[PDB]
């Protein structure tokens, strides 16, 4: 069983040889029984094979190798490229194809080259200290891949592959100056699950319902806005941003400033995790309004369940009522046992926030620190971490800040 | 006028304008000790010591706004360390409060205001600016922060 041997496979030697020679990491991914590690020192991707040696990968090569420093690696839906993701740019790779009896990438030769396109080049290189604070895959798995970015200016926009250099949308959010707003600009979005809406929410006729996509964004300061994404059918300019979604009900510290990551749970009514660098967790139930708003649920404090570093936020492919959070302290699991009493219905009425309340005072999540990385000196963040989707039991890879295989359970 | 421009509507000077023109010398030099340069409603700067004001085009130089200002442009034509407005100075902006998440107001109580710190948070916000918070007034929001330069 590759959990067994996997902690002891050469490729961790090599990335962690690779070290004696901001956003927060994330150098692996998993696809089929494959696992792939990047390595930045030698810009390719490590293949470990799970399913079906302790020296045995594949390398896979950039023709055109990023020269900026990737932080994030992110498997698009389609799962045919990978977007290579770092503060001063992001690089597309399109994974080659696979053949042989062991589905090896172009019948197990040891190394692969790989074609790359950048992505936004102009602006990377135009402001040079623009950077990027977020970005994802549009969720489509039918349409040509898109990738969305978020980036200093505090604006969102969405490529195609076929067209990297020219966004096919645009989303104005609304440093020279010395300013006490500095809180009012976005750190993070995260895709809501796949919705059907009516055609006439972006301007068009017919009465007929149409796929897209609802895109939560959320501020430095704790705001957060909604907008649907339709690539079809969106405006190129899009303006129909909500928000800031009115956070119920009202907290004595006004829930706090310095939010640092969001996530969308897949549920209906949308749930909302907003992270804060101060360990803090909130639990947003999205309600119906044309403005929707937020109940908070619930909060947790991380720092009582062991701090100000930067928090990151995954999802669960199992259950849509568990999310993981890593930090310098490891990893938390935490379990939102009362997802599922919450139906399909609930608005933003006075009765429903009462009867959310109410069962706020009953229900309470369940949170566990599953692995520590504390040091004896000075704490450091992990490098990479993957839920690897087995239904007869999810298996967690944690990569270390010394590129350390920890696995659990 | 002996060399400075200001025209913007609300803005001003201490001394004022016209004071500033009797300042002139014989050769054409404007240097005052403790300038000020406002928007009325909005902020001010002040500059304490003395600095030379002859042909400052301060329409274009500063630039004061809601919880916003700027003195100079662009770096280009900014002159060094320690010589026209680029040099150490004490901003004030006002009308400077946090919003409530829940009903979208402005917090303008000072109890409130101190019940989630908001000083603090203005600390901080100077320091990660690279200045030195100064003071607070809740009644017109005043963020009072020093700056090493512009």
């Amino acid at each position: 069983l590759w959990q067994t041997w996997l902690p002891n496979h050469v490729v961790f030697l090599r990335l962690r040889e690779g070290l004696k020679n901001l956003l927060t990491r994330n150098v692996v991914f998993g696809l089929g029984g494959e696992l792939f590690l990047w390595d930045g020192e030698d810009s390719s991707f490590l293949v470990v094979r799970l399913r079906g040696a302790l020296s045995q990968y594949q390398r896979l090569l950039c023709i055109n190798p990023p020269l900026f420093e990737i932080y994030q690696v992110l498997l698009s839906p389609t799962q045919h490229h990978v977007a290579l993701i770092g503060i001063k740019g992001l690089m597309v790779l399109e994974l080659p194809k696979r053949w042989g009896k062991n589905s090896e990438f172009e019948g197990g030769k040891s190394t692969v080259n790989c074609s790359t396109t950048p992505v936004a080049e102009r602006f990377f290189t135009s402001s040079t200290s623009l950077t990027l604070k977020h970005a994802a895959w549009y969720p489509s798995e039918i349409l040509d891949p898109h990738v969305v970015l978020l980036t200093s200016d505090n604006v969102i926009r969405i490529y195609s592959l076929r067209e990297p250099q020219t966004p096919t949308n645009v989303i104005i959010l609304s440093g020279r100056a010395y300013t006490a707003s500095l809180g009012e600009t976005a750190v993070a979005f995260d895709f809501g699950p796949l919705a059907a809406v009516p055609k006439t929410l972006f301007g068009q006729n017919g009465k007929d319902e149409v796929v897209a996509y609802p895109l939560y964004i959320l501020y430095e300061n704790g705001e957060t806005f909604l907008t649907y994404i339709s690539l079809l059918h969106s405006p190129g300019n899009i303006g129909k941003l909500l928000g800031p979604l009115p956070m119920h009900p009202a907290a004595e510290d006004n829930y706090g400033y310095d939010a640092c990551a969001v996530l969308c749970l897949p549920c209906v009514p949308n749930i909302l995790v907003i992270a804060t660098e101060s360990g803090m967790l909130y639990h947003c139930v999205v309600l119906e309004g044309l403005i929707p708003s937020l109940y908070v649920f619930e909060c947790v404090e991380l720092e009582l369940a062991l701090f100000s570093c930067p928090v990151k936020l995954h999802r669960d492919p199992k259950c849509p009522s568990r999310y993981h959070c890593t930090h310098e302290a490891g990893v938390h699991s935490v379990g939102l046992t009362w997802i599922h009493k919450l139906h399909k219905f609930l608005g933003s009425d006075e009765e429903d926030k009462d009867s959310l309340q109410e069962l706020s005072t009953e229900q309470k999540c369940f949170v566990e620190h599953i692995l520590c990385t504390k040091p004896l000196r000075q704490p450091a963040p992990i490098r990479g971490f993957w839920i690897v989707p087995d239904i007869l039991g999810p298996t967690m890879i944690c990569i270390t800040s010394t590129y350390e295989c920890l696995i659990w359970p | 006028m002996a060399g400075i421009i200001l025209t913007k509507v609300g803005y001003y000077t201490i001394p004022s304008m016209d004071d500033l023109a009797k300042i002139t010398n014989e050769k054409g030099e404007c240097i005052v000790s403790d300038f000020t340069i406002g928007r009325k409603g909005y902020g001010s700067i002040y500059f304490e010591g003395d600095v030379n004001l002859t042909n400052l085009n301060l329409d274009d130089i500063v630039h004061i706004r809601r919880k916003e200002v700027v003195v100079y442009l662009d770096d280009n034509q900014k002159p060094p360390v320690g010589e026209g407005l680029n040099r150490k100075a004490e901003v004030t902006l006002d009308g400077v409060w946090p919003t409530d998440k829940t009903s979208r107001c402005l917090i303008k109580s000072p109890d409130r205001l101190a019940d989630i710190n908001y000083e603090g948070r203005l600390e901080a916000v100077s320091r990660k600016q690279g200045a030195q918070f100064k003071e607070y007034r809740p009644e017109t929001g005043s963020w009072v922060f020093k700056v090493s330069h512009f």
